[PDB]
């Protein structure tokens, strides 16, 4: 099994800038060397074959060149709509035996940067069933920010630390913005013990807060 | 032309599961292979094997997988994948995908033509069906022209769950999360939408296949 060292993990570059990811292969591999592009949710997605040439209905701006053991994708011109985790794969061995397999990259994620926007912070106190169960689930909202955020709970001014769990939706295709769920979950007897919930979005030096008192909703 | 990937469950430990590559608007024949490829939850591409898709040619596995996996022709149109002593390592999205051709006479080694994935998911645990809560803003928040509502599918087991709006036919302004596997091994989503306030209702219709549930909540804009 060859393996395919790619390079970078994660780059990150401007709108209408140009990237250029790597493959290294531990072992020779052949001339049909592949590039993919796969968006959160869906099945990878051919871009280029034998090296250079490009898929059906893939713009110029995909570029691949390489050979021996070093290849490249380059692209260039870059759209929000390109922000993806790019993975290369090779060939080794004889077509004319069992002998040989595929080897794919471990990735890279592209993050296309527009002008960096601040998330609007939305809470939703949890419904009425939910507290009868025993557990309560406090969900919370960023929407439409750029860079990534960090999120912190506060229960009457005390930063949570215990169950939080996150989740980031695509980088827009047009705006090119993230957006974020964060739950913070908690037992009944605690969540009637406490009166405020807060849920802080930071952002380097800054931060948007919402918040909602439990007797008010 | 298409494919398609049925037979992803929940499988216990150590045991064992068929999945199976059902191609349409084609059949197979001589100058390509059928192949599958894995992805683990957050992680990258794993090549499993492939089959000459009209047999006389090779069988190639990746070296890990040679033993326990198996592949095989089923007919004209489908492609099986035997998977024994499944481990929590084999939780995965399992892809299929059809090598590309550039001429009649043999591939070039890259999948053009791909499934959507079936989900293989390895544990010890049973089949939980999700509960399903209404979110919507503070009572006390004074209203404003729009409103964002939505639903919180909590503690479900295997993936996938689908969330649809107003059966579908609301699109504008979806978001649905990531599902995030909180410690218990149990799966929570959210999925909101962004609405004028019509005072008109939205429902959400949750699915969770592996329990047979379906659930529809409506969402009123919680003003008490």
């Amino acid at each position: 099994d060859v393996v395919m060292t790619q390079t970078p993990a994660s780059v990150e570059a401007a709108v209408g800038g140009t990237v250029t990811i790597k493959c290294q292969a531990s072992q020779s591999i052949s001339n049909y060397f592949s590039w993919y592009q796969q968006k959160p949710g869906q099945p990878p997605k051919l871009l280029i074959y034998k090296a250079s040439t490009l898929a059906s209905g893939v713009p110029s701006r995909f570029k691949g060149s390489g050979s021996g053991t070093e290849f490249t994708l380059t692209i260039s011109d870059l759209e929000c709509a390109d922000a993806a985790t790019y993975y290369c794969q090779s060939f080794y061995g004889s077509v004319t035996s069992d002998y040989g397999g595929f080897a794919f990259g471990g990735g890279t994620e592209v993050v296309v940067k527009g002008d960096p926007v601040a998330p609007t912070v939305l809470i939703f106190p949890p419904a009425a069933d939910q507290v009868a169960t025993g557990t309560v689930t406090i969900v919370c909202v960023a929407n439409k920010y750029f860079p990534d955020v960090t999120v912190t709970w506060e229960v009457d001014g005390t930063t949570q630390t215990t169950g939080i769990e996150n989740s980031k939706t695509p980088q827009n295709s047009a705006d090119c913005t993230y957006n974020l769920s964060s739950t913070l979950t908690l037992t009944s007897t605690q969540y009637n013990s406490h009166k405020e919930y807060t849920c802080k979005v930071t952002q380097g030096t800054t931060s948007v807060v919402q918040s909602f008192n439990r007797g008010d909703c | 032309q298409s494919l398609e990937e049925s037979g992803g469950d929940l499988v216990k430990p150590g045991a064992s599961l068929t999945l199976t590559c059902t191609a349409s608007g084609f059949s197979f024949s001589a100058g390509y292979d059928m192949c599958w490829v894995r992805q683990a939850p957050g992680k990258g591409l794993e090549w499993i094997a492939c089959i000459y898709a009209d047999g006389s040619g090779s069988t190639y596995y990746a070296n890990w997988a040679k033993g326990r996996f198996t592949i095989s022709l089923a007919s004209s149109t489908t492609v099986t994948l035997q998977m024994t002593g499944l481990t929590a390592a084999d939780t995965a999205t399992y892809f299929c995908a059809r090598e590309g051709a550039d001429g009649p006479d043999y591939g070039y080694a890259a999948f053009s033509l791909w499934g959507p994935g079936t989900l293989v998911t390895v544990s010890s645990s049973q089949p939980k069906a999700p509960s399903v809560f209404p979110l919507a803003p503070c009572c006390g928040d004074t209203p404003s022209s729009t409103v964002t509502l939505g639903c919180l599918v909590k503690g479900y087991l295997p993936e996938p769950v689908t969330v649809t709006w107003n059966s579908g036919t609301l699109t504008n302004g979806v978001r649905t999360f990531p599902s995030v596997r909180q410690s218990s091994g149990l799966y929570s989503l959210s999925s909101v939408v962004s609405v004028t306030s019509s005072s008109q209702p939205v429902t959400c219709n949750v699915a969770h296949p592996a329990t047979n549930t379906k659930v529809d909540k409506t969402v009123a804009p919680s003003t008490c």
